[PDB]
């Protein structure tokens, strides 16, 4: 569980739309 | 490992100065272990606690064992050695221990560890990336690199996002310095006051006269010396320590490590447009301008978005290839090769590397400029700007000017109309589809129009409450007006006089609620379209046949409920759209005109159809659709070059047998009538199909399977 | 790692010898840590606190505890012996570590380290180039280019980068500086202490009260081992003086901050390689110290002349012949084309092309033509458009016997070649862009006076006024056209001095009226005045003056009508009055019957009037978009038609005896409203489906054996 945590949270840290619903949030 | 670029060269002579402070530590504690004790011998007189020092010479007897000097010399070593000279080297390992902690707390805290690995990763991946010399040089880059340059460029903005927001990582190396400055302060004072009791000689008393016979012990400390020299030069190289450390305060203090002005490197590229970076980021900017300003001039170039502009044009270019723009071709209504660009950053010059296309359809495309290339595309000549705010290169200037001649304009400010659209001269068809009527900006922005000298097409929906003195001043050359105010009254005010040379004129959802007499004062017209323009009465159109040209009067759309007999003086028309009016009878009169070729009457409110339409022998597509006509009566087929018949949604109870008399019937609609069964006669057209005879499938069944055969035949063959 | 390259053999040399120096002060440093000690016995007869050194023989008995022996021996070794015997190899430590130190400090300063580490990159990235061999041979892939440009890049940024100043020098320098006087405070006092190390000491420390006896005689075990521990090390030091001394020397009897490239650019072609200074110079040199060939092969990247034959050699493994082949096109003169647009630099392939006829040079920017453009064969024609052409004298003489015809597009004065008015041989120039400037009213255009052989000459050049220096040239001139694209044209009669001119074209010279010295030119065949918004011709009647006007062009006009007097004119054999305000011919125009060409499409014409029966020499007849029903007996009296421009009209009908026009070689039928092809029609073989335009729906209903025999002759 630790290992698919950092896993998804590292692949979700370089994805760009988490910028963009940043953006779109603020 | 890579934190060399974040260690400045203070923190690289702490850092060896503690290496040699700990190897200092190691020898003297060695030492301590190994060969440190106190060579004690008794004094045999003695004075008030005190060594008396009152015929060949002769060795003095003790009387004592090798066991009792030994006990002897544990005790006193002990008791009366001071406790600096015993525990020197511990506390020598211990200081040097906890200045390696500081130094080294931001590297493992983490909270700031993070940060530094965020900042050395992107910086030192940054440093070697290609497209920073591209830029800085300042062609075609790779897929990877170029995947890699828009990454790097997305995670350099959310680590500045990041980063600026606090300052943890300058607090912690503040905190850090002064610790390591107060530290150094206390450890030169004590060291240096207590330095002095490592002595070779150490007189003890240490009460052990019922095991020993003696009190008073003048004791020999071989390590005393060796000790001294060893605390002296640690003194020194804390000394170093610490005038390093006030070096690091002073640099710290004296700016605002908080504050990066990028103003050396701004100005020398020619990205004015680098931010003035603050906080951590700023901080660790510092420390790298310490290591080596060319860190940071490289890097700075990842900040400026004029960079990242470039980067996004390159990429488009790259990515829109060219035989994906070959399937992305298309023709338009004017047979013409087309390509629709929508929703992009830019506009790539692959597009422009065609050579094929003839219309270019520009869509929402941000702030850009026009390449050269465009010599390329010899074929362009519609160029479809929507909401396109576009700058313009000189050569492709030139070149706009000597080809394109077709230009469409949508716009919803009065400023994204680009000012070079008047230096075209080649330009015949001009769409300015929106808002042209502003205060100071009324017809004004378009008062460059007179340099446009072939205009014969203009397009105008947008708002005009009167219409310009501007095309009053180029209707000389102008041959089709068409105005879309979408609800906003035209006051003409007969200044069509001056503009004689329309031959199509489109009044469409003008709200005119009258034809008024600009068009009767022209002659040269011969499409006439009032289309909504909420014409109630039509009485006018006596006048018309003043109109000896005209062939197309589209008079739908509009309020008309009745059509006044002087439509019968116009022997010239063409095609008669009256469709969607709510015109209730057609007098024998507009059937008087032998030319009328499209008489569109559908979504009238027409019951009957007179006979006379069979004396409308050029008649072709007869639209009645969504009618009252109950009957049609057998004249309707006397004409028999009725092409479409276009039936549909009418009350129409039967279809009678005198349509297999026509020849040229195409396409034929009856589904929505009441219309009990199809005729077998209705297969005796030739030219008449499936896709053409669109009815409803039980009304097909009605036909015999050998007509119905006949008729899927003419769908198959 | 890689700073090997930097450590010439005077550093290599002072690191084993501080090697060798630490592996004998650890030696010494165990020596003296666990077997120091120094046996002391006393003196049993002395003399004023002296050794005094005054039955078988019997031991003496001194009468003293082993711990009084240990006491006098911790005494005597602190007190009496030398404090050089004692701490000679921590001495020897401490020194080979500052001798360390300062070696080392030229790697370990983070200022002087990372331009040592950017050198060292770059030359090896240098060393490493491919293209460095083709730069010291005198084909690339794309990568391979790709990357010497950009390490080129490179190479010139780390150039400006450490150029500016010397820190790497100062600190070598303060380095060696440092070494010299070290060794020699070194050798001073370890010179002058070395002779303390002795075996045998006489120690008096005064414990009579402890021990009994004042003076004692002391052997130091170690010293003679001490001693050949310090002598050799001293030996070791001069030789790390007189190494260091040497590099002292190497970095005063030249100045290191000045390196010349003059053997490399004497030895190789590249002669342009500058005298690099400063830190750069410094690096250079300790690499010229450690292996010449790197430097030798880091030269080519410093010189513009490589990067420019690098670009070359790029842009040439670009453009094949092959691919130039492919881009291979002809234009409207039949002539080979090839197209070069938007390229950094002209390639030597398309030169090496032979077949070339028309060399095409569209914003080429940096062009300067070697001399193999006289390899061309066919060049008679040299598209350059936005081009600043630089031509050798070999190639201009060379262009000065082949080429003929020469186009330039330009900006004012900033896109005008130069060399275009020593060509005295061509025959065919054009000119666009505008010349009437403030200050320079048609004043760059005053060199052309040279050309003789010119014969061609087309402008189009929006000129708000004719210029003066225009009609002086224009004295051998045979064609001349004058487009001005929405802008008033002032002959104000000057063209009388143009008699030589045989063809006039005026295209959108907005005239609204036929200036008078038009009448004045007997050898003008072609009169062309298109798009010039004329619309009453009432300037015909002095055209009777002339008698050579063979065809004139007043199409794309609003001539409402054509007056009578035009018929006057028999010389005339083309008229292109196409899309014109023309609402009905007259007959007596049509006296002229040679009419082979006609234009009239687009226009007004509610039927085709009566004299063309009268017409017999005309080939076609254009009558598309006007209000004309049928084809008369009038167009029928006509026996030489060949190709009818009818479309998109309200044509009723095709009358019979267009079914004898067998020579028809086009129908132009774009919507016109025909009940349908006549039968006639069938008696024409010789109309093939790709011959004639018809409509499908209208070509559908000739019969089938008609419809094959027309299918049949697209194929026969
Ligand atoms: C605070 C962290 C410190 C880390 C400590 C590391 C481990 C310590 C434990 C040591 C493990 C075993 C070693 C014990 C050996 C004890 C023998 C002993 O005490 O015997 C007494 C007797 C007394 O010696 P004297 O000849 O009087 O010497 C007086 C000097 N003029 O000693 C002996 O007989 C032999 C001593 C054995 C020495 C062992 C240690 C030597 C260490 C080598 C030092 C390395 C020097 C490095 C460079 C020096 C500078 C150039
Ligand atoms: C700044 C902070 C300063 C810290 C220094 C504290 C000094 C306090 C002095 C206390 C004092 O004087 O009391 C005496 C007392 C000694 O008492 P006696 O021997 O009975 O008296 C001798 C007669 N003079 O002194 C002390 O306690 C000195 C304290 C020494 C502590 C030093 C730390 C030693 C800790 C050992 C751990 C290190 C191990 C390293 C591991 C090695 C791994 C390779
Ligand atoms: C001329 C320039 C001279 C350069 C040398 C500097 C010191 C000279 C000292 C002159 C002087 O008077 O010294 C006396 C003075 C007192 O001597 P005693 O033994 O009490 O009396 C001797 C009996 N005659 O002697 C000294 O202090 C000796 C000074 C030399 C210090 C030795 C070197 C210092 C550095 C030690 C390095 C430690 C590294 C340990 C790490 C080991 C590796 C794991």
């Amino acid at each position: 569980k630790i290992e698919h945590f950092i896993s998804i949270l590292g692949k979700c840290f370089d994805s760009p739309w988490t910028t963009r619903a940043l953006s779109e949030v603020s | 490992p890579a934190y060399r670029i974040l260690k400045p060269w203070w923190d690289v002579f702490t850092d060896y100065i503690s290496i040699v402070m700990l190897m200092i530590a190691v020898f003297g504690g060695t030492l301590q272990v190994t060969q440190d004790k106190m060579i004690c011998l008794p004094c045999k007189w003695v004075t008030k606690d005190s060594c008396n020092d009152s015929t060949g010479p002769t060795g003095i007897k003790y009387d004592l064992d090798r066991h009792q000097y030994n006990y002897v010399d544990a005790v006193c070593y002990e008791n009366r050695l001071h406790w600096f000279a015993k525990y020197f080297p511990y506390l020598v390992l211990l200081h040097t221990l906890i200045f390696l902690a500081c130094s080294n707390f931001w590297f493992k805290f983490p909270r700031t560890s993070s940060k530094l690995e965020h900042f050395v990763s992107i910086l030192l991946k940054c440093f070697d990336s290609p497209w920073t010399t591209r830029a800085l040089s300042e062609g075609v880059l790779d897929k990877k690199e170029g995947e890699q340059a828009k990454a790097l460029f997305e995670k350099v903005k959310k680590f500045r996002t990041h980063v600026e927001e606090g300052d943890i990582v300058y607090r912690l190396y503040m905190r850090q310095t002064i610790i390591k400055v107060i530290k150094f302060a206390l450890i030169i004072c004590y060291t240096v006051y207590y330095v002095h009791n490592i002595k070779f000689d150490v007189d003890c008393t240490v009460d052990i006269e019922s095991l020993t016979g003696y009190r008073t012990y003048r004791c020999a400390h071989p390590l005393a010396t060796l000790f001294k020299i060893l605390a002296s030069f640690y003194i020194s190289l804390v000394i170093f320590y610490g005038l390093i450390c006030m070096y690091t305060l002073w640099w710290m203090l004296r700016r605002s490590l908080k504050k990066y002005s990028f103003e050396s490197i701004r100005e020398e590229s020619s990205y004015s447009d680098i931010p003035d970076v603050k906080n951590d980021f700023a901080f660790m900017l510092h420390l790298i301008d310490q290591y080596d300003p060319l860190y940071s001039k490289r890097f700075a170039v990842f900040l400026s978005e004029v960079s990242e502009n470039k980067l996004r044009q390159l990429n488009l270019n790259n990515e829109w290839t060219l035989d994906k723009l070959r399937q992305r071709l298309t023709k338009n209504a004017q047979d013409k090769l087309e390509l629709h660009l929508f929703m992009l950053s830019g506009i790539p010059d692959t597009v422009f590397d065609l050579v094929e296309l003839e219309v270019l359809k520009l869509e929402l495309i941000p702030d850009v400029t026009i390449p050269p290339s465009i010599a390329q595309l010899t074929g362009l000549k519609e160029l479809w700007l929507y909401h396109t705010a576009a700058k313009i290169e000189a050569p492709a200037l030139a070149f706009l000017r000597e080809n394109l001649r077709a230009l469409h304009i949508k716009f919803t400010d009065i400023k994204e109309i680009p000012l070079w659209i008047y230096s075209l001269k080649t330009l015949e068809e001009l769409h300015l589809t929106g808002n042209l009527s502003a205060e100071n900006n009324r017809y004004i922005v378009i008062d460059g129009l007179r340099e446009l000298k072939r205009l014969k097409v203009l397009r105008l929906k947008s708002n005009l409450s009167k219409l310009p003195q501007v095309v009053t001043d180029v209707g000389v050359h102008l041959q089709k007006l068409s105005i879309n105010n979408e609800g906003t009254k035209l006051i003409v005010l007969n200044s069509l006089k001056k503009m004689v040379n329309l031959t199509e004129l489109e009044l469409i959802r003008c709200d005119l609620e009258r034809i008024p007499h600009s068009i009767f004062s022209l002659h040269n017209l011969q499409e006439i379209d009032l289309k909504d323009n909420n014409l109630k009465t039509i009485e006018e159109i006596i006048s018309f046949q003043h109109l000896h040209r005209l062939t197309c009067l589209k008079l739908w759309y509009n309020h008309i409920a009745y059509i006044p007999i002087q439509i019968g003086n116009l022997t010239n028309l063409e095609r008669l759209y009256l469709n969607r009016n709510k015109i209730e009878k057609i007098p024998t009169q507009l059937f008087y005109c032998r030319k009328l070729r499209y008489l569109d009457l559908s979504h009238n409110n027409l019951t009957f159809l007179p006979a006379d339409i069979g004396l409308l022998q050029n008649l072709q597509n007869l639209a009645v659709t969504a009618n009252r006509i109950e009957a049609l009566p057998p004249e309707l087929f006397q004409c028999r070059k009725l092409r479409a018949l276009h039936l549909g949604n009418n009350v129409l109870q039967s279809l009678p047998s005198r349509v297999g008399e026509l020849t040229n019937l195409t396409q034929i609609e009856l589904r929505g009538n009441r219309l009990e069964c199809l005729p077998v006669e209705l297969g005796e057209c030739p030219l008449l199909k499936r896709s053409g005879l669109v009815v409803e499938e039980d009304l097909f069944s009605t036909l015999p399977p050998e007509v119905k055969e006949r008729l899927w035949r003419a769908d198959k063959e």
